[PDB]
């Protein structure tokens, strides 16, 4: 059984450096190339670099050259990847992966003429590294006014925008929980600044816009901020 | 130096799906060093196809690979509920390149179009010298959507922040996209639009600094 | 006094084309030892092998070493033509740290070390026809690994088999897995074999593993070229009689310098 056990999850601040380990087992460590590829939250895979555990030779990607360094420790069959000058755009899951091509058979003195890339047959479980410069900030709440134009019978959509908070989670209720039908609170988005933002919208009958009061109750326990904002039809 | 895949593919249980993977030259159309990988949410990839058409020991024969000219293809026959995952192709075109990733859905409910609600920036936010357009997308299946913003009729790419799709309680998907502007940009243009594309069909909503 | 009893201590470079071997034997220059790559496609009338010659590539041995050395020496040439052998499904250009060339792992320039591709080694059956007017000499090998672990990691089969045939001959070799004393820190070995193909004939090679494949053929010629072991320096003179102790004049009908002679020489007599 070939195994690639990676180090634990990392939470770093921008500008610092992170170093991830990858302990191999179940095969000759120095006989195969070892790749490092990352995957940003919600994006695809991006190959970073590979290393020859036999000789120590490396091959970094032009985008990562100058900022990432690969190394190995043959005694414990562990490889390391260090990223310097971390960005918020460096937040991803980092994987070490073993290459498919066998390149050395030591006792018979064989070395493959050239390396050909056929794939990565064994991957590590992945190391999650979060790079955030944000501290503990309460949210800003703005009203999302319902549409002034209304149909006879139809519905309106009003909500409140919970802007720039850290960290998760935040709870949103409408009229102190008395309004649950039609409530749709969307999962938050993580901005480049490291802060979160979400929106919560409730659909209500248009006839009720001018009589019923609608208030969204925002609660952010990490900062102990509570906001009761009233959402009313636009001025015109 | 890139490989292109369809963003989304879908099929019903028992059918067959094909995921293409196109390049340029000196890769998928010279060397067949093409490998395919299956990835479950929160899990490490698994090699399912190497050398273009070869299958590692233990991968079901329902998976198969075939080339053409500069395209590669992964076919999944006898589609099952457990086949739902993201599929990536990879090869070598000067360096190790990966495809964008294809989300394959095994259709268990009728395809639904997304509902799009776009809110203009509130008068409260504009007085804080900030402006955010909120584009809320819900009730679409399968859960793959591309969002494009427009200033009048010109594309906007800066200031956009879009979530990955999330599951609702009805087992359909929801997503949101935010466009950040200055109050001047909002008041200088005649209108802004949020364009939502799902399974080839586009839904568009428009807001302006003038309408009420 | 009609017996030639002395020589000049030097081999004259005329009128016969002399090819000094320096640190290389004829077989090492034939295979393509990195130190002997200067001898590629060279011709000679007399190849001079020195006692200081040594191998510096992968440790090998030649069953019937004398006959291959004699056959190539009596051809007087190392002209080599590359042929497009189609080994589909395997890894080529195998190298070794015991065969250094330009400070990098390398191998015999005339041989092609074939191994498995992703732990698969399909049965190679390749056919190479000789549509020429001369005879082709093919040099190939069989690799003998140390263990069964290396046997599998090199060829993905517990045992290979090699069969090189024509419409006239057949050569079938089984590798011998086992340890041997470490030559340049290598306990494996390679056995060298050769095959001659005539005009109109076809070279047939079947291998399931362990094949050290050829990259082409050597042209075979007929003539009075030969090989001689001597540590005598090569000099700027002219003499039609060469002995390992140097060139001798052919005035006398007899000579006692040495029995091994090349060219129009006097007969040998014992004495001293
Ligand atoms: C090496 O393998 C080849 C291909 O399998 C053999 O060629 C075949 O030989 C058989 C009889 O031995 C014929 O019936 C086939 O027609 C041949 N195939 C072709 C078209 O090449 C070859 O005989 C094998 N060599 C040896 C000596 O075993
Ligand atoms: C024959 C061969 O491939 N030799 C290579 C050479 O091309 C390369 O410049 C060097 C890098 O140090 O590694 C060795
Ligand atoms: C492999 O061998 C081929 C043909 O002899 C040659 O063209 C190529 O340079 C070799 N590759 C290496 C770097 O070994
Ligand atoms: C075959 O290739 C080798 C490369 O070392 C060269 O020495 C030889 O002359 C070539 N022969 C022909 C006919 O090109």
């Amino acid at each position: 059984e070939v195994q690639l056990v990676q180090s634990g999850a990392e939470v770093k601040k921008p500008g610092a450096s992170v170093k991830v380990s990858c302990k191999t087992s179940g095969y000759t460590f120095t006989a195969y190339y070892l790749h490092w590829v990352r995957q940003a939250p919600g994006q695809g895979f991006e190959w970073m670099a590979w290393i020859n555990p036999n000789t120590g030779d490396t091959n970094y990607a032009q985008k990562f050259q100058g900022r990432v360094t690969l190394s190995r420790d043959t005694s414990i069959t562990t490889a390391y990847m260090e990223l310097t000058r971390l960005r918020s755009d460096d937040t991803a899951v980092y994987y070490c992966a073993k290459d498919l091509t066998l390149m050395y058979v030591f006792d018979s003195g064989w070395a493959r003429g050239a390396h050909d890339y056929y794939g990565m047959d064994v991957w590590g479980q992945g190391t999650t590294v979060a790079v955030s410069g944000a501290s503990t900030k309460g949210p800003s709440v703005f009203p999302l006014a319902p549409s002034s134009k209304s149909t006879s019978g139809g519905t309106a959509a009003l909500g409140c925008l919970v802007k720039d908070y850290f960290p998760e989670p935040v709870t949103v209720s409408w009229n102190s929980g008395a309004l649950t039908s039609g409530v749709h609170t969307f999962p938050a988005v993580l901005q480049s600044s490291g802060l979160y933002s979400l929106s919560s919208v409730v659909t209500v009958p248009s006839s009720s816009l001018g009589t019923q009061t609608y208030i969204c109750n925002v609660n952010h326990k990490p900062s102990n901020t509570k906001v009761d904002k009233r959402v009313e039809p636009k001025s015109c | 130096s890139a490989l292109t895949q369809p963003a989304s593919v879908s099929g019903s249980p028992g059918q067959s799906v094909t995921i293409s993977c196109t390049g340029t030259n000196s890769d998928v159309g010279t060397f067949d060093l093409v490998s395919w990988y299956q990835q479950y949410p929160g899990k490490a990839p698994k090699l399912i196809i190497y050398e273009g058409s070869r299958r590692p020991s233990g991968v079901s024969d329902r998976f198969s690979g075939s080339k053409s000219g500069n395209t590669a293809s992964l076919t999944i026959s006898g589609l099952q509920a457990e086949d739902e995952a993201d599929y990536y192709c990879s090869s070598y075109a000067g360096s190790v390149v990966f495809g964008g990733g294809t989300k394959l859905t095994v259709l268990g409910q009728p395809k639904g179009a997304p509902s799009v609600t776009l809110f203009p920036p509130s008068s409260e936010e504009l007085q804080a010298n900030k402006a955010t357009l909120v584009c809320l997308i819900s009730d679409f299946y399968p859960g793959a959507v591309t969002v494009a913003w427009k200033a009048d009729s010109s594309p906007v790419k800066a200031g956009v922040e879009t979530t990955t799709p999330s599951k609702q309680s009805n087992n359909k998907y929801a997503a949101s996209s935010y466009l950040s502007l200055t109050p001047e940009q909002w008041k200088s243009h005649r209108s802004y639009s949020c364009q939502v594309t799902h399974e080839g069909s586009t839904v568009e909503k428009t807001v302006a600094p003038t309408e009420c | 006094e009609l017996v030639q009893n002395s020589s000049i201590g030097e081999i004259c470079d005329s009128p016969h084309q002399i090819l000094d071997g320096e640190n290389c034997t004829l077989i090492d220059a034939l295979l393509g030892d990195p130190q002997c790559d200067g001898f590629q496609n060279k011709k000679w009338d007399l190849f001079v092998e020195r006692s200081k010659a040594y191998s510096n590539c992968y440790p090998y041995d030649v069953p019937d070493y004398a006959s291959l050395r004699s056959l190539v020496a009596s051809s007087g040439t190392l002209e080599f033509n590359n042929e497009s052998f189609n080994w589909n499904g395997v890894t080529q250009n195998g190298t070794s740290s015991a065969c250094i060339r330009r400070s990098n792992n390398s191998f015999f320039s005339r041989l092609n070390w074939l191994t498995h591709l992703n732990f698969k080694y399909p049965a190679l059956n390749v056919t190479m026809p000789n549509n020429e007017q001369f005879d082709k000499l093919y040099i190939w090998g069989v690799h003998h690994p140390v263990t069964d672990k290396d046997q599998i990691f090199l060829y993905a089969q517990p045992s290979g088999r090699i069969t090189v045939s024509t419409k006239r001959s057949q050569q079938a070799v089984i590798p011998n897995i086992g340890f041997r004393p470490r030559i340049r820190n290598i306990p494996s070995r390679i056995s060298i074999y050769w095959t001659i193909v005539k005009p109109g004939d076809i070279l047939l090679i079947n291998s399931t593993g362990n094949l050290i494949a050829p990259r082409g053929y050597f042209k075979i010629r007929s003539g009075k070229s030969s090989i001689m072991r001597s540590d005598a320096p090569i000099g700027k003179c002219k003499s039609e009689c060469i002995t390992p102790n140097g060139s001798i004049p052919n005035d006398k009908p007899f000579q006692n310098v040495n029995r091994i002679t090349y060219g129009a020489c006097p007969r040998y007599v014992k004495q001293s």
